[PDB]
């Protein structure tokens, strides 16, 4: 009952990170590219099974509505504990308990978003509640709960 | 507030998809 334009913009931004060539469909090559940049090694066949789950029109790729469907199913069903820890591990690359400004910058570049260094620090200071210029695990969890 | 939740969502989605 509505959908806001920034909600639409958020979905478009996510979709466009996978759809690297901007043709409106995500292939196994593209899906694999993102997952590989985040430290994973899916086979071609596994990637195809991922598409198949949501490929409503049967053409072998994911369009925008099919990707929305994917987020509804996968980006919310599991995810509570011991796997939010996996997500933080992606951010906290070296594994010292603290996401530095540079480590955050490294995740954004691997996703596809090549934001400026200034914008990276704007994110840090947003989630940085204890003043040390970094984001520990607890501040990460609280950042995920707010608007 | 768009930056954090977007990066988190895609990381979490990729984490879920690999099984
Ligand atoms: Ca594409
Ligand atoms: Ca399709
Ligand atoms: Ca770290
Ligand atoms: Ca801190």
């Amino acid at each position: 009952d509505q959908l806001t334009e920034e909600q639409i913009a958020e979905f478009k931004e996510a979709f466009s990170l996978f759809d690297k060539d901007g043709d409106g469909t995500i292939t196994t090559k593209e899906l694999g590219t993102v997952m590989r940049s985040l430290g994973q090694n899916p086979t071609e066949a596994e990637l195809q099974d991922m598409i198949n789950e949501v490929d409503a029109d049967g053409n072998g790729t994911i369009d925008f509505p099919e990707f929305l469907t994917m987020m509804a199913r996968k980006m919310k069903d599991t995810d509570s504990e011991e796997e939010i820890r996996e997500a933080f591990r992606v951010f906290d690359k070296d594994g010292n308990g603290y996401i530095s400004a540079a480590e955050l910058r490294h995740v954004m570049t691997n996703l596809g978003e090549k934001l400026t260094d200034e914008e990276v620090d704007e994110m840090i200071r947003e989630a940085d509640i204890d003043g040390d210029g970094q984001v520990n695990y607890e501040e990460f969890v609280q950042m995920m709960t707010a608007k | 507030r768009r930056r954090w939740k977007l990066s988190f969502s895609i990381v979490s989605l990729c984490n879920h998809l690999t099984r």
